[PDB]
């Protein structure tokens, strides 16, 4: 029954995060990031909205989704750069 | 008509790898095709910002409005009207060439054939994307299809130039892209020492004088130009300005 | 042949800009403010195929001339000293006979190379370059107390002087910085001591030079200065506490905890008062946005720019970024805005228009001058001597700069779109590959430059420059 | 006299050209339809791309209209596949990036050969000029072995006009615009016959170049000329050449008179010298033409050659001549005046040395 809707979300935060993920990545490492992951972030946000039986996506759900995606990306690198990337990406998921 | 989508070996194109072993299609099958487009991914963060904004807006919450205005200001037409227009044009028109267009086509074909021979002679292996008479027929058909858009009985230079531009794009993107594939390099080090030794930062020399001196020595003309444009491509401390005469060292 | 126009010559006359280095940030370490003198003479004395080369025979001749000049000036000769002082002004000035642009370009290039070599030498030991210029160099010292940098600074100066390349440099130390908040030449604040003394605690005087404060509403500038003083005092207190205890540095970590709640309450009161008294007719005097040459930002709510500046000055720490971001988000929650909105992004409220190498005959002193960012009572007077400049010379040099800009734009080259190769055909539709030509110099840049020329000519009384523009 | 005008290069009407239709096309003036509040005089990027195309198009049309040529020329690019055959071509003769002489065409470019070239004497073969080339192509390299070079011929005013009727390019009776095109030939003979009478009374006199307003000898000579010219004032008096013997630029001395102030002072004396010649001032109009090293050019070129469409003398430095004399006009370096049936172009610069120094050499 529940179909969430997506209106009041930050355009610039998500766009800048996608730009940052396009940076580093293949330009420094090997994991591929494409436009599919932006839609994945949106889908995870909609799923988190679904879990509350809510018809509209709030900001906290977007924060949870972006935290999950950033953590999953950063926790799959070498041990030489993991701490550096962890402190580099800490500005998007302050909470 | 066949519209085919395919992926190269190893996923991404891997430009550092030779173009010969990134595509597994034989020469015969590629000849029948006449528009080969290699779409590569790139990162500069401005196109990335634009694409992110485009997708974020195209989420159904907003696009459902904006596209409507495209049908209200007359900037675009609906799909069914386009279908009617294409079937009408297919039924009615069938354009034809002109002698000036034929001469331009012949000259362009000879030029591209000679450039292909030059690239093959430098590379010393057979090109993975061939150029044959089928490509000339292809360019002719592209010109005729372009003339067919406006229901013009006769095809002229205005369509031929755009067709030649499209073929140049689809050729320089795939066939003639990095033909070198990355005397050997012993001279390469030997040259690069001489420029640093004899040409300091901020000064410049004429192209003709450097070419003259290095053809006078063992370097010769062919070796100089390739790494000249390579060091320009490196762009760390070599800049071109004022046509092809001022070799500025940045 | 010299009367004929040529591309290389026209490029070598008008490339007179001197680059500089500026690394923003907050430093809890001691910083040495030094000055370099007689750089050009040292550069001259120290150190076929290439067509832009100046005749080395004349260069060696003048080097020997200057060497005997220096030797004679050493042995009690006022005339030789004065002539050596005027040598640089002779080199720059084209009105003097026997002038050549190639020699001037060669000298300038050698001076730039010497300056970068000096920077490299200063970077060999433990040091950090904060700012660099032809006249001023700021160097970060690894130590923490100014009293412990006496022999350190003296030994560094001695080692620099003893080097054969820098034998003729004169180095003077002006100020010692206990704690610095550096973001730009015209925008810094910190605590400084003139010269460290013995057995006595040094006299510390705080300075606050912020041209950014001039772009605020006449009612929020007292708040700006008060809060800046408060935060600087808090930073001093926390650094002193950390030092007394013994990319992270616990000298500053944890300084915003002292004033966060009072700042929040003050921002709430300011917002309420602005909401109540913004549309009143008699209270509209203090909310009028000032206009100053080089300004290009059109803004509505002054409190937003007040808090944006108060947060951007904080954001220079580069080590306590998370705390500053949390405080910024909390401040933005007072407004009905969000963290990553465009309206909540700080920019530079002023443009830049710099005239390079303005000469003071009373000093033979060479420095740039910024017509937009620099405050008055300094455009019209020399930096060292307090002698008034001649105004028609300033206006004439501005006209020269504008005309040179127009010519440089008109003489630009064309670059392809997809590949960045240069156009090598006198006439062709487009690149052999896909893509159309574009110019190296965009139109919007020169349009904005002409706009800032209009603003500058309107702020001061410059009739000749106005007539110069009107003739176009 | 009336019914004549003097126009500069800034206000000249803009007419483009199109090869495929072979007509001149009016272009709207950016001054009239555009705003121009801040910066409207800056040309856009593609103008430098199209300028050589337009020049080549006009030259090719002029060549094709010739009586002799009805033999046919061939494009450069069509020379790729054939050899051992003679051809006729024309294009920009210049130097390539390598350092050899080449011919450029809207289609392509080739390399030239000069070792056995016999020219048509009486022509200054300078790089950058269109030349008709005859020779044999060889595919061993890319060498076009030339046997003769000749500049394209010319045409007269009447035949040039009649192809476009009698267009009002320098239109004094009427002007054209984007909406429509105009023409007129009925009043031309009337104006010709009007010119045939009272033409001796309507005399105009021109002086030499580089007249300096600083030395005493030139002022004495000018006074001697003016005392002779006062009794019989001409119609148009044209002052041409550089009015200051030293180029004006930045002044680095604050102890003596600045260059701009001295330049202003040089014209204030002319206002005094015109006070004793009220007949010439009252009955004759003044024309001033900038030279190589006036205020605007020498400001950046420092007395050397530079941009050709020079701005007129600035109004801030001629605030007394316009009040002393009732008719003074400042024009650009190229200026156009339109009489009743005559059009005049004045072009002040050096040509002999420019053509002599850069003359291309022919082995013999
Ligand atoms: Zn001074
Ligand atoms: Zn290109």
């Amino acid at each position: 029954k529940i179909y969430p809707k997506l209106h009041q979300m930050d355009m610039d935060k998500v766009s800048r995060v996608y730009a940052d993920l396009r940076r580093e990545s293949i330009s420094t490492g090997s994991f591929p990031i494409t436009v599919r992951h932006l839609e994945s972030i949106l889908r995870i946000a909609e799923s988190f909205a679904k879990m509350r039986l809510s018809e509209f996506v709030s900001s906290y759900d977007l924060d949870r989704a972006i935290k999950v995606v950033v953590d999953s990306f950063v926790d799959a690198q070498k041990v030489s750069v993991r701490r550096q990337l962890r402190r580099s990406f800490a500005i998007y998921t302050l909470g | 008509s066949v519209l085919a989508a395919a992926n190269p070996i190893y996923g991404r194109y891997d430009d550092l790898k030779s173009p010969g072993d990134n595509i597994d299609f034989q020469t015969t099958i590629l000849s029948r095709f006449d528009m080969i487009f290699i779409v590569k991914d790139d990162h500069n963060e401005e196109r990335d910002i634009s694409i992110a904004n485009h997708v974020i807006n195209i989420h159904t919450g907003n696009a459902n409005a904006m596209q409507n205005q495209q049908e209200e200001n007359g900037s675009e037409i609906s799909i069914e009207k386009m279908k009617r227009y294409i079937t009408y044009c297919r039924l009615k028109c069938a354009p034809r060439l002109s002698p000036q267009a034929a001469e331009k086509l012949s000259s362009n074909f000879v030029t591209i054939r000679k450039q292909l021979l030059i690239n093959e002679l430098e590379s010393t292996e057979r090109s993975s994307i061939p150029i044959t008479i089928r490509q000339l027929e292809a360019i002719i058909r592209i010109t005729e299809s372009l003339a067919k858009l406006e229901l013009s009985p006769i095809a002229q230079e205005r369509h031929v130039d755009e067709a030649i531009r499209l073929f140049q794009a689809s050729t320089m993107d795939a066939a003639s892209q990095d033909p070198i594939g990355g005397t050997s390099l012993s001279e390469i080090r030997r040259f690069e020492q001489e420029l640093k030794r004899r040409l300091p930062i901020g000064w410049s020399t004429s192209y003709q004088t450097l070419r003259r001196e290095f053809v006078d020595t063992h370097r010769f003309s062919q070796l100089a130009l390739d790494k000249a444009l390579y060091a320009l491509e490196k762009h760390e401390t070599i800049q071109l300005r004022h046509q092809g005469q001022n070799i500025y060292r940045s | 042949i010299q009367n004929d126009f040529d591309l290389n010559t026209s490029w070598i006359m008008n490339d007179s800009e001197f680059p500089k280095i500026n690394n923003s940030g907050v430093y809890d370490n001691v910083v040495l403010d030094v000055g370099v003198d007689n750089l050009t003479v040292n550069t001259i004395l120290t150190s076929e195929f290439v067509h832009d080369a100046f005749s080395n025979d004349a260069l060696n001749v003048l080097r020997g001339m200057l060497k005997e000049w220096w030797d004679e000036a050493l042995k009690e000769n006022s005339t030789a000293d004065l002539l050596v002082n005027s040598l640089a002004s002779w080199v720059q000035n084209p009105n003097a006979k026997l002038f050549d642009g190639l020699l001037r370009y060669h000298v300038h290039n050698l001076t730039k190379k010497a300056l970068l070599q000096l920077v490299n030498e200063f970077s060999a030991l433990g040091s950090t370059i904060v700012y660099a210029d032809r006249n001023q160099i700021l160097i970060k010292t690894n130590k923490y107390s100014p009293e412990n940098c006496y022999a350190y600074s003296q030994y560094m100066m001695k080692a620099v002087r003893t080097n054969p390349m820098f034998s003729y440099l004169d180095l003077n130390i002006k100020r010692y910085w206990d704690l610095l908040i550096w973001m730009d030449k015209f925008n810094f604040s910190g605590l400084a001591c003139i010269e460290i003394e013995e057995k006595e605690n040094q006299d510390y005087t705080a300075v606050s030079q912020w041209q950014l404060k001039k772009f605020l509403s006449p009612i929020y500038q007292p708040e700006f200065e008060d809060w800046m003083m408060i935060i600087l005092d808090s930073m001093l207190k926390t650094k002193q506490s950390y030092l007394k205890l013994n990319s992270v540095e616990n000298s500053l970590n944890g300084f915003s905890h002292l004033f966060s709640k009072p700042l929040m309450k003050r921002v709430k009161k300011l917002f309420k008062n602005q909401q109540e008294f913004i549309l009143d007719p008699q209270y509209e005097a203090d909310y009028v946005i000032p206009v100053l040459p080089g300004s290009h930002l059109n803004v509505k709510n002054p409190l937003l720019e007040l808090v944006k500046s108060l947060c951007h000055v904080m954001l220079l720490s580069k080590s306590t970024i998370l705390e500053i971001r949390t405080l910024r988000k909390e401040l933005l929650k007072i407004f009905e805005l969000r963290e990553f909105a465009k309206v909540a992004e700080f920019k530079d409220p002023s443009l830049s228009l710099v005239v390079p190498d303005f000469l003071c005959e009373y000093c033979f002193f060479i420095s740039d001058i910024d017509f937009c960012k620099a405050a008055p009572e300094s455009i019209f007077s020399c930096v060292r001597c307090h002698k008034a400049f001649n105004q028609v010379l300033l206006q004439e040099h501005l006209i020269q700069k504008l005309r040179s800009d127009i010519e440089s734009y008109l003489i630009q080259d064309l670059r392809c779109s997809r590949c960045h190769k240069v156009k090598r055909d006198y006439m062709s539709a487009h690149c052999p590959c896909a893509g159309a030509w574009e110019g190296t110099l965009p139109r919007e840049s020169i349009v904005q430059k002409l706009n800032v020329f209009k603003q500058v000519a309107k702020y001061y009384g410059f009739d000749i420059l106005l007539s110069c523009i009107a003739d176009l | 006299r009336d019914y004549f005008k003097v126009i500069n290069a800034s206000q000249q009407q803009r007419f483009s050209y199109n090869p495929h239709k072979m007509q001149f096309i009016f272009v709207p003036n950016k001054k009239q339809n555009g705003l121009g509040g801040i910066a409207g005089f800056l040309p856009d990027i593609e103008d430098k791309v199209q300028m050589f195309l337009t020049r080549y198009y006009l030259t090719n049309d002029r060549v094709m209209r010739n009586e002799n040529f009805q033999m046919s020329i061939t494009p450069i690019k069509n020379l790729l596949g054939r050899d051992a055959q003679n051809f006729l071509l024309l294009g920009l003769l210049n130097k390539n990036f390598k350092g050899n002489w080449s011919l450029e065409d809207p289609s392509g470019s080739v390399e030239i050969d000069i070792s056995q070239t016999i020219p048509t004497q009486g022509h200054y073969y300078v790089p950058g000029c269109m030349v008709l080339v005859e020779g044999i192509y060889y595919s061993v390299g890319n060498k076009f072995h030339v046997t003769s070079m000749t500049l394209p011929p010319g045409e007269r005013r009447e035949i040039t006009l009649e192809t476009i009727g009698n267009l009002d390019l320098l239109g004094i009776h009427g002007i054209s615009n984007n909406n429509f095109i105009a023409r007129l030939d009925k009043d031309l003979k009337i104006r010709l016959h009007l010119l045939e009478k009272e033409l001796t009374d309507h005399k105009f006199v021109i002086l030499g170049a580089n007249l300096f307003l600083d030395d005493l000898k030139i002022m004495t000579a000018l006074s001697k000329i003016l005392q002779k010219l006062n009794d019989d004032p001409p119609t148009l008096l044209i002052w041409q050449g550089s009015f200051t013997s030293v180029p004006v630029f930045a002044s680095m001395s604050s102890r003596n008179i600045s260059s701009s102030t001295q330049f202003k002072n040089n014209f204030d004396a002319l206002a005094t010298l015109l006070s004793r010649f009220d007949n010439l001032t009252e009955n004759t109009t003044m024309i001033f033409i900038p030279g190589p090293n006036d205020l605007w050019g020498s400001m950046v070129s420092l007395g050397a050659s530079g941009t050709l469409p020079q701005d007129p003398i600035p109004s801030a430095f001629t605030k007394k001549i316009n009040k002393v004399c009732k008719n003074v006009v400042w024009s650009s370096n190229p200026t156009r005046i339109a009489y009743l049936s005559q059009e005049i172009v004045i072009f002040r610069d050096d040509l002999s040395g420019r053509f002599k120094r850069h003359r291309l050499e022919f082995p013999f």
